[PDB]
C-alpha cells in the first residue's frame, strides 16, 4: 500500500470502460424501431425477448 | 471616508436601480436614475486629484443632460395621454428622444466619447460599478419599452457602437479604457436585439458582467492599469494568467467559451427576422475587438515581458487579495457552452 | 414593469397614481375619467397589439 | 452486434431530428403570428391596471 | 539557438498612450 | 423628401440619367456635410475660414464620388444593356474610389475604395433586387 | 522553516470547516429528499 | 416574452404546475458538469492563493461542489418547465388556430419531377 | 546592458550515459521510456491493428457484392432475361406529367 | 466515440497527477492504446455508416481522419520531448494538455452530424494552435504569424456561421443525415451565390487557397514542432471534409461557382512548387508543398466526381504522413544546428546513413512514387480533371515534373555531397527520432498493402 504513485493508471482504463457505458446507455435509449424495420422485421423466436438489445 | 457615509451612499447606489425596477411611473425611474447619479460621484471622486474631478464633471454633465431629455419624453407623455407610462399609440418622437438619452446614459456611441475618459480618470472600483451596475437601469427602461422602439435607429446605434469600440480600443495602452470600449461594442450587441426577444439582452449583459468584473479584479490584484504593467505578472501573480487568457479570449466571442454564446443566439434572432447583413456586419467587426485582446494575452502570457530587480520583494512577501469569487466568475465565464440551452 | 416586486407583496407604492382616473384625495373627477375608465377597462385582459 | 441495431438505431435518430426540424419552423410561424396578432400568451404586452380606478360618487355627477 | 522573449525595445513600443 | 431619394428606382438604370445622376450628387452631397460637421466639431481648425475650406472639400468631393458612381452606372446600363446587373454599379462604385483617390492624392486609397464601395454597390443592388431588408420589422 | 513571522493561517478555523461541512451536508439531505418528494408527486399528479 | 402569459405568477421560481413535470435524475451529466465546475473553482481559488492544489481545502472543495450542483438541480427543474411551457402554449396554439398550419400532405417521388443537374 | 543570462552553449549528451535513447537524462527513464514506446507502439498496435484489420469480414460489403452479382447474372443469363436492364426503377410505378 | 474522446480526456489527469519523471512514459503508451481502440470503427461489414447518438457518427471519410488524429498524438508527443526537457515540468504538462484538446476536438469535429457542432470545434482548435505557435516557438515573428493564422480563420469562418444560420431557418435541423436526403436544388440566384461563396471561403482559406495561403508558411515556420505536423497533417484536412459534407447541399451552383478555385488551385500549385524549387528555408519548401498538394484536393472536391473523391481522401492521409515526417526529419537537423537554412549542413548521410533512407522514402513519397498511396491520390484526380477537361494535365504534367526536381534537390543538397567538417555538435542519432520516422513510414506501407480503407464515400 506505500508509495502509490502506480495508482493513476487506472484512469484511462476507467474511461475506456466508462464510455463504453455509455454508448451501451445510448443505444438503450434509442430502442426505438427495433424490429420495425421494413428491411428485417422479423417474428421474434420463442426463446428470444428482444432482436438485438 | 466613513462608515455611515459608505452606508448611506452605497444604499443609495443600491436603490437607485430597484427603485428603477419596481416602479411603474416613468417618473420614479427617473428619481432611481438620478440616485445612481447623485450617489456614484463621491467614489469617483474619493481620491481628490484633477483626473478625478474632471471625470466627476463629465460624468455629472453629462448624466444630467440625459436625465432632463428623458423627463421632457415623461412631460410630453402625461400631456398627451394622462398617464405616467409609456403606452402604445405615444409619439415616435418622444421615444427617439428617450432612447438617445438613454444611449447617452449608458456610452453607445456616438454618445461615447466620455466612458473611456471617465473610467480611465478613476479607480479599478468605480469603473467596475460604472460598467456593470449602472448600464442595468438604463436598460431595464428599454427592457419595459421593446415594442415600441424604432427599428431603425436602434440598430444604427449598436453599430456604430461595435465599430467605435473595435476601433478605439484597438490603439489603447491603459486597460481601463480598453474595458471601457469592450462596454460600448457589448452594449451595442445588447442593443441591437432589445427589440427583439429582449431576454437576450439581459443574457449578454451577465456575460459581460461575469468577463468584466473578473479583469477588474486581476487589474486591481497589482493595481495594473497599463499594458506593461499586467506584463509584469508572470513575476508577481503568475496563476492568473490562464483565467485571464480565457476571459479575454471569451470576451472576443470564441466557439468553447460562453462568450460566444451571446453573438451566436444574437445573430441566430436577427437571422429570423432578416438581418443579415447587419449581423454579419458586427460579427465581422467583433474580430477587430478581439485583436487587442489576442495582443493584449500576447503581451501578458505567451512571451513573458522583461521584469524589474524590485519584483523581487513581491515574491517575498504574500497576497490576500483574490476573494473567493474571482476563481467563481471565471469559470462560470470560458467553461459554460454546454449550459447553454439552460441560459438563452 | 422588470421586478414586479409590489404585485408579489400586494403592496401599492406608486401603481395607485398612474393614470387620471385614479382616486383624487378628495372626490374630484379628474376630466376625461369616464374616457380613460372606458378605454382601460376595453384594454383589459388583452394586452397592447390586440387592443391598440 | 450487428447491422440491424445501427440501422435502427439510424431510424430513430432520423425520426428525433426530423421531429426536431418540423417543432422549430412550427415555433418560428407560431412566433411569427403571435407578435402579428396578440391573440396568444406570449407578446402579450401589458396595460394600464383596471383595479385602481375608482368607482365611487364623486363629488360631481359628470365624472 | 535560445528561446526569443522580448527586450526593451519591443516592450517601451506599448508605452506612448496612444499605441 | 424621402420621394425625391426614393424615386431612383421608378425607372431602371440605362434611363434618365441625369435625375439619378444629382440625386446621388445631393446623396452624396449630405453625407459630406455630416461629415465636416463631425470634423470640425471634433479636431476644429485654427480659423473658421479653415474650418469652411474643410467643409467645402469633403462636400464637393463626396458630390463627386455621387455624380460619377450615378453617371457611370446609368451610362454601363445604358451600355450593354443589362439594368439588372450589379456590375454596373460596381464598375461605378469602382470610378467613385478612384475620384476618392483623384481628390486625396493616393492610389492606394484609389484602388482600396474602388474594391470596396464596388463590392459594397454590388451588394446594394443585390438587395434592392432580391428583396433584402435593412433596418427591418420586428415580425419572427 | 519555523516562520518568524506567525501567519494566520497556521492552525484552521473549525468554526468554518464544520460550517462547510454542515452546509454540504445538510445540502446533500435536503436534496435527496427533495427530489424523493418530486419523484413521488410527479406519480401521483401524473397517475401511473 | 411569455411574461405576459396567464396566471404567470410575479417572481415565482417553482409554480405548482412545474410539480407535474419529472425532476432531473441527480445522475445528470450537466449536473455532474456543474460539480467539474466547482470542483475547477475550488482549484483555481487555490492556486490563486499559493496554496496546494487536490490537498489544501477539502472542506471549500466539497462545500463549491454541493452549492453548484445544489443550485443547478432547482436551476433545471425551473427551465425544464419553462421549455414545457413554450411546449404547451405552442401546440394549443397550433390547436386553437388550425386554419394557419394546414393539414398539408405531400406527394410521392414517383409524382413530381425534379430537375436533373449532370456533373460530367 | 539589461541583465540577462547568456547564450548556454551547446551540450553534448553521450559524454554522459552513452546509452542514450533521446529521452530522458536519468539513464533509467530513457529505457523504460523507449520500452514503453516500442512495445506499445509496434508490438501490440502495428501487430495486433494489422490483424484486426486484415481480418475484418466484408469490408463495405465486398465479397457479398460479387457473390450476389454471381447468383443474379446466374438467374438473368439462365433466364435469358436482360442483364442489368436499363432503368433500375420500372415505368409501371412511375408517373410522368403530360406535354 | 465516446470510448474513444473519454479516455483522451481522462490523460489529462494522467499528465498533471503522475510524477515527473513518469509523465511522459505513460500518456504516450496510453495515447498509443487510444490509437489502438480508435480502430474498431473500421469494422464495416455492411453500406449504412456508423450512428453511434445524435452527437457523433463515422464513415469512411471521417474515420481515417480519427485513426490519424490518434496516431499523430505519441509523435507529435515525443518529437516534442528533445526540445522542452530544461523547461519546468508545469510547462512541460501544459503543452501535453494543449495538445491532447487538440486530439480530443479533432475527434470531435470527424465524428460530428451537425454542422454547428463542427464549427465550433474547428474554431475551438485555434486556442491551443496558436498557444503552442506563440508560447514555444523560438523565433520572434511567432507573433505575427499567428496573428495571421487566427484572422484568416475566422473572417473565413464567420460567414460560414451566418449561412448556416440561414440554413437552420429554412430548414430546421442543420444536421448532415437529413440535408443530403432533402436539399432542393437552388435558384441560381446572386444571394444563393454568396451563400455558396459563404460555405466555401471558411474551408478555403485553411486547405489552402494560392489567393490565401501566407499563413502556412509563417506558422509551419514558427510552430516549434508538433504544431507543424498537426497543423500539415489534419487542420489541413478539417477544410478537406468540411467542403466534402456542405457541397451536398450546393447543388447546382458548383457547376459554375468552382471554376475560379479550381483554376487559382491549378495555377497556383505550379505556383507553389515553383517557390519549393528556388526556397532557403527547409520547413517553408515542406510547406509550399503541402499548399501545392492541397491545391489538387480542393479542384477535386470542386469537381465531386467518385474517382476524386476518392483520390482526395488518399492524397489527404498520405499527405499529412508524409509532410509529418519530413517536418519531423527537418527538425532532426535543426536540433543540432539550430538553423533551418538548408545549404548549410549540405553533406549528410557520412554520419546519418539511416536517417538518408527515410529522407529519400519520404521525398519519394512526396513526389508520386506509384506503389504508394501519394501516386494513387494524384492519379485518380488527375483522372478526374481529365474527364472534367483534358488539357488540365499539361498543368499536372509540370507540377509533377517540378515535384520530382525539388525533391531530389532537397534530397542532394541536404544530403550528397561534401560534409561540413565544421560542424562537431552533429550529434548521431536517438533511437527516439528513429522511431519517429519509422512510426510514420511504416503506416505508408500498409496503407498501400490495404488501400480499401483509405478510400472514401464513394467506394
Ligand atoms: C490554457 C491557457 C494557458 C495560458 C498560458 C499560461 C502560461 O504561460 O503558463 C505559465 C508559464 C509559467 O510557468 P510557471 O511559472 O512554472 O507556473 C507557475 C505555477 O503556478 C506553479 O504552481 P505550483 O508548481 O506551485 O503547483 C502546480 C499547479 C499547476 O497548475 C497550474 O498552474 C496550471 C494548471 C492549468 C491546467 C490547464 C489544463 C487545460 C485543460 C484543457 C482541457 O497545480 C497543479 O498541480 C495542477 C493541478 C491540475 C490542474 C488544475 C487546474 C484547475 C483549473 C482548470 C481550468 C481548465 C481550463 C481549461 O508561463
Ligand atoms: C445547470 C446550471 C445552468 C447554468 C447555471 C448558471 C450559469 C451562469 C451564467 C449565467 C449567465 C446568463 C444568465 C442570464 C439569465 O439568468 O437569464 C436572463 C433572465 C431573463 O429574464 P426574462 O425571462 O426575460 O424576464 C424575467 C421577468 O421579467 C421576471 O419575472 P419571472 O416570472 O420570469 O420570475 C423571475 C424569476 C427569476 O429568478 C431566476 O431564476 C433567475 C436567476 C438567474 C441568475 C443567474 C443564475 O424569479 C425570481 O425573481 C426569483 C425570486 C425568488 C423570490 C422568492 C420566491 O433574466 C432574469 O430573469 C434575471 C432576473 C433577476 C431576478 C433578481
Ligand atoms: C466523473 C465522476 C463524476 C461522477 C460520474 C457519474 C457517473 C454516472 O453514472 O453518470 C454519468 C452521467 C449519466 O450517465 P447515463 O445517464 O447512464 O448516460 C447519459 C448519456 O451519456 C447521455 O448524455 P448526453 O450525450 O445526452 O449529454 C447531455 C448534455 C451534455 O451535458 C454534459 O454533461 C456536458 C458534457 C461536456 C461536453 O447535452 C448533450 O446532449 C450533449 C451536449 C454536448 C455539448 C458540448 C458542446 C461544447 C463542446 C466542448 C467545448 C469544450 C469545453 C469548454 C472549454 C473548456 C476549456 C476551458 O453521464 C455523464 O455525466 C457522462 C458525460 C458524457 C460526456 C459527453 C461528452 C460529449
Ligand atoms: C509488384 C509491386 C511490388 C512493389 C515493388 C516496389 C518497388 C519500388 C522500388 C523501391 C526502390 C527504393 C530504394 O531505392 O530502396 C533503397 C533502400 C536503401 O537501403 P540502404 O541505403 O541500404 O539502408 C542502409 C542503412 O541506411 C544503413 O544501416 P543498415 O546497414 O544497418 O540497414 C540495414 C537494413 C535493415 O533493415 C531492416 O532491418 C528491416 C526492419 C524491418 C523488420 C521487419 C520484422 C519482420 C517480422 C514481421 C513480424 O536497411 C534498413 O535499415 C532499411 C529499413 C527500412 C526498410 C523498410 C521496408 C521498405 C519496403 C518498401 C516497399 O533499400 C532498402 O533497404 C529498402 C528495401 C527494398 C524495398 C523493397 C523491395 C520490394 C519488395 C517487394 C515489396
Ligand atoms: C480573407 C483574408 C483576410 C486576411 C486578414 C488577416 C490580416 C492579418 C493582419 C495582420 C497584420 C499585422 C501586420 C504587422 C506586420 C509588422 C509591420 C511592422 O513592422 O510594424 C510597423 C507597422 C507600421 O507600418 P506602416 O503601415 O507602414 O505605418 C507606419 C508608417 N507611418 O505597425 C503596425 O501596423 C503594427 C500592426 C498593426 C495592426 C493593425 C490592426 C490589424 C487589424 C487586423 C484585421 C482584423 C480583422 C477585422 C475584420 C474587419
Ligand atoms: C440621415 C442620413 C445619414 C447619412 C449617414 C452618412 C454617414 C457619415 C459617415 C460618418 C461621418 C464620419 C466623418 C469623419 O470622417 O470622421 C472625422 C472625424 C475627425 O475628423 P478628421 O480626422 O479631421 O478627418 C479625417 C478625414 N477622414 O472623426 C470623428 O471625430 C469620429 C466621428 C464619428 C461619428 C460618426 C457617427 C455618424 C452615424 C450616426 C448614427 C446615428
Ligand atoms: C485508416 C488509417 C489511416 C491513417 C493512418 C493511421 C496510422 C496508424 C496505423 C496503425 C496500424 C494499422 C495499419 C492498418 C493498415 C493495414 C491493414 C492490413 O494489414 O491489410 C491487410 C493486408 C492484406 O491482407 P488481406 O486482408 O487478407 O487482403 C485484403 C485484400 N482484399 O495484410 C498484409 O498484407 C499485412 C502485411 C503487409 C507487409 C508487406 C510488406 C511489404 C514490404
Ligand atoms: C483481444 C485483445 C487484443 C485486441 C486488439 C485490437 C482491439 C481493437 C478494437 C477494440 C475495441 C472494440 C471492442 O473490443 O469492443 C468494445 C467492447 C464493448 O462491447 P459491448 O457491446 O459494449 O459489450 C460486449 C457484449 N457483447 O468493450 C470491450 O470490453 C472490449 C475489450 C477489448 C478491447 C481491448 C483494446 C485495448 C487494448
Amino acid at each position: 500500500q506505500l508509495l502509490r504513485e502506480h495508482w493513476v493508471h487506472i484512469l484511462v482504463p476507467a474511461g475506456f470502460v466508462f464510455g463504453c457505458y455509455l454508448d451501451r446507455k445510448d443505444d438503450e435509449k434509442l430502442t426505438a424501431f427495433r424490429n420495425k424495420s421494413m428491411l428485417f422485421q422479423r417474428e421474434l423466436r420463442p426463446n428470444e425477448e428482444v432482436t438485438w438489445k | 471616508m466613513n462608515p455611515i457615509t459608505l452606508a448611506i451612499i452605497y444604499f443609495t447606489i443600491f436603490l437607485g436601480p430597484v427603485i428603477t425596477m419596481s416602479s411603474t411611473n416613468l417618473m420614479l425611474m427617473w428619481v432611481g436614475l438620478e440616485f445612481s447619479l447623485l450617489a456614484i460621484i463621491p467614489m469617483l471622486i474619493n481620491k481628490k486629484n484633477p483626473r478625478s474631478t474632471e471625470a466627476a464633471t463629465k460624468y455629472f454633465v453629462t448624466q444630467a443632460t440625459a436625465s432632463m431629455i428623458i423627463l421632457l419624453a415623461i412631460v410630453l407623455n402625461y400631456k398627451q395621454l394622462g398617464t405616467w407610462m409609456f403606452q402604445q399609440q405615444t409619439n415616435g418622437l418622444i421615444l427617439n428622444m428617450t432612447l438617445m438619452a438613454l444611449s447617452m446614459k449608458l456610452g453607445l456611441a456616438p454618445f461615447h466619447f466620455w466612458l473611456p475618459e471617465v473610467t480611465q480618470g478613476i479607480p479599478l472600483h468605480m469603473g467596475l460599478i460604472l460598467l456593470t451596475w449602472q448600464k442595468i437601469a438604463p436598460l431595464s427602461i428599454l427592457i419595459q419599452i421593446y415594442p415600441l422602439l424604432n427599428s431603425t435607429i436602434i440598430l444604427m446605434l449598436a453599430i456604430t457602437s461595435i465599430f467605435m469600440g473595435a476601433w478605439g480600443g484597438l490603439n489603447q495602452t491603459q486597460m481601463r479604457k480598453i474595458m471601457a470600449y469592450s462596454s460600448i461594442a457589448h452594449m451595442g450587441w445588447m442593443l441591437a436585439i432589445l427589440p427583439y426577444n429582449p431576454s437576450l439582452t439581459l443574457l449578454n449583459l451577465m456575460i459581460y458582467i461575469i468577463l468584466t468584473a473578473p479583469m477588474f479584479m486581476a487589474l486591481m490584484l497589482n493595481n495594473s492599469m497599463t499594458i506593461n504593467s499586467i506584463s509584469l505578472l508572470w513575476n508577481k501573480t503568475p496563476a492568473m494568467l490562464t483565467m485571464i487568457s480565457l476571459m479575454l479570449l471569451s470576451l472576443g466571442g470564441l466557439p468553447p467559451l460562453t462568450g460566444f454564446l451571446p453573438k451566436w443566439i444574437i445573430i441566430t434572432e436577427l437571422m429570423k427576422n432578416n438581418c443579415l447583413i447587419m449581423a454579419t456586419l458586427m460579427a465581422m467587426m467583433a474580430l477587430l475587438n478581439l485583436f487587442f485582446y489576442t495582443r493584449l494575452i500576447y503581451s501578458t502570457s505567451l512571451t513573458m515581458f522583461p521584469t524589474n530587480n524590485n519584483s523581487k520583494m513581491m515574491t517575498h512577501q504574500t497576497k490576500t487579495k483574490p476573494n473567493l469569487m474571482f476563481s467563481t466568475l471565471a469559470i462560470m465565464s470560458t467553461m459554460t457552452l454546454p449550459l447553454a440551452p439552460q441560459l438563452i | 414593469p422588470f421586478l414586479d416586486i409590489q404585485k408579489k407583496l400586494g403592496i401599492s407604492l406608486d401603481r395607485h397614481f398612474m393614470f387620471l382616473s385614479a382616486e383624487q384625495p378628495y372626490k374630484n373627477a379628474a376630466r376625461c375619467h369616464a374616457f380613460e375608465k372606458e378605454w382601460i377597462e376595453c384594454a383589459h385582459g388583452i394586452g397592447g397589439t390586440r387592443a391598440k | 452486434d450487428g447491422p440491424e441495431k445501427n440501422y435502427e438505431k439510424t431510424l430513430a435518430i432520423l425520426q428525433i431530428e426530423s421531429e426536431k426540424a418540423e417543432l422549430r419552423l412550427k415555433e418560428q410561424e407560431v412566433r411569427r403570428l403571435m407578435r402579428a396578432r396578440g391573440d396568444g400568451p406570449w407578446y402579450q404586452f401589458p396595460t394600464p391596471e383596471k383595479e385602481f380606478i375608482d368607482h365611487s360618487p364623486k363629488a360631481t355627477p359628470d365624472n | 539557438a535560445r528561446q526569443w522573449q522580448p527586450d526593451i525595445e519591443w516592450a517601451e513600443q506599448f508605452s506612448g498612450a496612444v499605441m | 423628401v424621402k420621394r425625391f431619394f426614393e424615386s431612383y428606382h421608378e425607372v431602371p438604370d440605362g434611363t434618365q440619367c441625369h435625375r439619378k445622376t444629382y440625386i446621388t450628387t445631393a446623396l452624396g452631397g449630405i453625407c459630406g456635410i455630416i461629415g465636416s460637421a463631425y470634423s470640425v466639431s471634433l479636431n476644429p481648425a485654427d480659423s473658421t475660414l479653415e474650418a469652411v475650406a474643410r467643409v467645402g472639400r469633403y462636400t464637393f468631393t463626396a458630390a463627386a464620388i455621387g455624380a460619377m458612381f450615378g453617371l457611370t452606372t446609368c451610362v454601363s446600363a445604358q451600355v450593354r444593356e443589362k439594368p439588372d446587373d450589379p456590375l454596373n454599379y460596381f464598375i461605378g462604385g469602382c470610378a467613385g474610389g478612384l475620384t476618392l483617390g483623384a481628390r486625396t492624392h493616393s492610389y492606394g486609397t484609389a484602388a482600396m475604395g474602388c474594391v470596396y464601395m464596388g463590392t459594397a454597390a454590388a451588394l446594394f443592388k443585390i438587395g434592392k433586387l432580391e428583396g433584402w431588408e435593412l433596418f427591418p420589422t420586428p415580425k419572427v | 522553516k519555523f516562520y518568524v513571522r506567525e501567519p494566520v493561517n497556521a492552525k484552521p478555523n473549525w468554526l468554518a470547516v464544520g460550517l462547510s461541512v454542515g452546509a454540504s451536508v445538510f445540502m446533500w439531505i435536503y436534496l435527496i429528499q427533495t427530489h424523493n418528494e418530486d419523484v413521488l408527486e410527479y406519480k401521483r399528479r401524473n397517475g401511473l | 416574452m411569455m411574461n405576459g402569459r396567464p396566471g404567470h405568477e410575479p417572481l415565482k421560481f417553482l409554480p405548482d404546475e412545474a410539480r407535474s413535470l419529472p425532476p432531473p435524475k441527480l445522475n445528470d451529466p450537466r449536473l455532474v458538469y456543474m460539480g467539474l465546475l466547482g470542483y475547477c473553482t475550488g482549484l483555481m481559488d487555490n492556486m490563486l492563493r499559493m496554496r496546494p492544489v487536490m490537498r489544501a481545502g477539502l472542506h471549500r472543495q466539497l462545500l463549491f461542489v454541493t452549492s453548484f450542483v445544489f443550485a443547478g438541480y432547482f436551476y433545471l427543474k425551473r427551465q425544464n418547465y419553462l421549455y414545457a411551457v413554450k411546449d404547451h402554449d405552442m401546440f394549443g396554439y397550433i390547436k386553437l388556430h388550425p386554419e394557419d398550419f394546414p393539414e398539408k400532405e405531400k406527394k410521392t417521388y414517383a409524382e413530381i419531377l425534379e430537375p436533373f443537374h449532370p456533373v460530367r | 546592458q539589461w541583465q540577462e543570462d547568456p547564450e548556454p552553449e551547446d551540450e553534448n549528451v553521450y559524454a554522459k550515459n552513452p546509452d542514450f535513447h533521446g529521452y530522458d537524462s536519468d539513464p533509467v527513464v530513457d529505457v523504460w521510456n523507449m520500452r514503453a514506446v516500442f512495445f506499445f507502439g509496434f508490438s501490440i498496435v502495428l501487430v495486433f491493428g494489422t490483424t484486426f484489420v486484415a481480418y475484418v469480414p466484408d469490408y463495405r460489403m465486398q465479397e457479398w457484392a460479387r457473390r450476389e452479382a454471381e447468383r443474379l447474372v446466374k438467374y438473368r443469363e439462365v433466364n435469358g432475361l436482360p442483364i442489368m436492364e436499363s432503368n433500375y426503377f420500372d415505368p409501371s410505378k412511375i408517373q410522368l406529367p403530360e406535354d | 466515440m465516446l470510448k474513444i474522446i473519454l479516455p483522451s480526456l481522462m490523460l489529462l489527469p494522467l499528465t498533471w497527477l503522475s510524477s515527473p519523471k513518469k509523465t511522459w512514459t505513460n500518456v504516450t503508451s496510453y495515447s498509443f492504446l487510444i490509437s489502438l481502440t480508435s480502430l474498431t470503427l473500421l469494422w464495416q461489414t455492411d453500406e449504412n455508416y456508423k450512428n453511434f447518438s445524435n452527437m457523433f457518427s463515422s464513415d469512411p471519410l471521417s474515420t481515417p481522419l480519427i485513426i490519424l488524429t490518434a496516431w499523430l498524438l505519441p509523435l507529435m508527443l515525443m518529437a516534442s520531448q528533445n526540445h522542452l526537457k530544461k523547461d519546468n515540468n508545469v510547462l512541460q504538462k501544459l503543452y501535453i494538455s494543449m495538445l491532447i484538446s487538440l486530439q480530443i476536438l479533432l475527434i470531435m469535429t470527424f465524428s460530428a452530424t451537425e454542422l454547428i457542432m463542427f464549427y465550433i470545434l474547428f474554431e475551438a482548435t485555434l486556442i491551443p494552435t496558436l498557444i503552442i505557435i506563440t508560447r514555444w516557438g523560438n523565433q520572434t515573428e511567432r507573433l505575427n504569424a499567428g496573428i495571421y493564422f487566427l484572422f484568416y480563420t475566422l473572417i473565413g469562418s464567420i460567414p460560414l456561421l451566418i449561412a448556416l444560420i440561414l440554413i437552420q431557418n429554412h430548414v430546421g435541423t442543420l444536421n448532415l443525415m437529413i440535408l443530403s436526403f432533402t436539399t432542393h436544388t437552388l435558384d441560381a440566384s446572386w444571394s444563393n451565390n454568396l451563400l455558396w461563396l459563404a460555405c466555401m471561403m471558411a474551408f478555403l482559406i485553411k486547405m489552402p487557397l494560392y489567393g490565401v495561403h501566407l499563413w502556412l508558411p509563417k506558422a509551419h515556420v514558427e510552430a516549434p514542432i508538433a504544431g507543424s505536423m498537426i497543423l500539415a497533417a489534419i487542420l489541413l484536412k478539417l477544410g478537406s471534409y468540411g467542403m466534402i459534407r456542405i457541397s451536398i447541399i450546393l447543388d447546382p451552383l458548383t457547376k459554375y461557382m468552382a471554376y475560379p478555385f479550381i483554376l487559382l488551385s491549378l495555377w497556383g500549385m505550379i505556383m507553389t512548387s515553383s517557390i519549393c524549387l528556388r526556397q532557403t528555408d527547409l520547413k517553408s519548401l515542406i510547406a509550399y508543398s503541402s499548399v501545392s498538394h492541397m491545391a489538387l484536393v480542393i479542384a477535386s472536391i470542386m469537381i465531386q466526381t467518385p474517382w476524386s473523391f476518392m483520390g482526395a481522401t488518399m492524397l489527404m492521409i498520405a499527405h499529412g504522413l508524409t509532410s509529418s515526417l519530413l517536418f519531423c526529419l527537418a527538425n532532426s537537423n535543426y536540433e543540432r544546428i539550430h538553423s533551418r537554412t538548408m545549404i548549410m549542413a549540405r553533406g549528410l548521410q557520412m554520419v546519418f546513413p539511416l536517417m538518408a533512407t527515410w529522407w529519400l522514402m519520404a521525398s519519394l513519397a512526396n513526389l508520386a512514387l506509384p506503389p504508394s498511396i501519394n501516386l494513387m491520390g494524384e492519379l485518380f484526380i488527375t483522372m478526374s480533371l481529365f474527364s472534367w477537361s483534358n488539357f488540365t494535365i499539361i498543368l499536372m504534367g509540370i507540377n509533377i515534373i517540378i515535384t520530382g526536381m525539388y525533391s531530389m534537390y532537397m534530397i542532394i543538397t541536404t544530403q550528397r555531397g561534401k560534409l561540413t567538417n565544421h560542424m562537431i555538435n552533429l550529434q548521431p542519432s536517438h533511437t527516439r527520432e528513429l522511431t519517429l520516422m519509422a512510426l510514420h513510414m511504416i503506416p505508408l506501407i500498409l496503407l498501400t498493402t490495404s488501400p480499401k480503407l483509405i478510400t472514401g464515400l464513394t467506394m
